């Protein structure tokens, strides 16, 4: 479903 | 407060409250970038961190200790610090926040 880099994006990213 | 949203929404306290929280304000290929930048160790030991050239703007949610589930309090702080993320799989990208230097 949701990868670990994927994970990654919609925890911390904000750009 | 920005926490409190970001993280609402996020779904990152929307079943628990998670105690801390980086959001990075750069763009995702800066980010991932990083992969390739300074290589050192990270807290848990595994040399496959990399720690970003640059000062990221970023903003540290904290979990004011006050506060309990459903109601997570979250304490905003903005600051530019480099960042150090664990990069694995192909294309290699960041995987786990690690720090900001």
């Amino acid at each position: 479903k949701e990868t670990a880099a994927a994970k990654f994006e919609r925890q911390h990213m904000d750009s | 407060n920005y926490c409190n949203q970001m993280m609402k929404s996020r779904n990152l306290t929307k079943d628990r409250c998670k105690p801390v929280n980086t959001f990075v304000h750069e763009s995702l290929a800066d980010v991932q970038a990083v992969c390739s930048q300074k290589n050192v160790a990270c807290k848990n030991g595994q040399t496959n961190c990399y720690q970003s050239y640059s000062t990221m703007s970023i903003t540290d949610c904290r979990e004011t200790g006050s506060s309990k589930y459903p109601n997570c309090a979250y304490k905003t702080t903005q600051a530019n610090k480099h960042i150090i993320v664990a990069c694995e799989g192909n294309p290699y990208v960041p995987v786990h926040f690690d720090a900001s230097v």
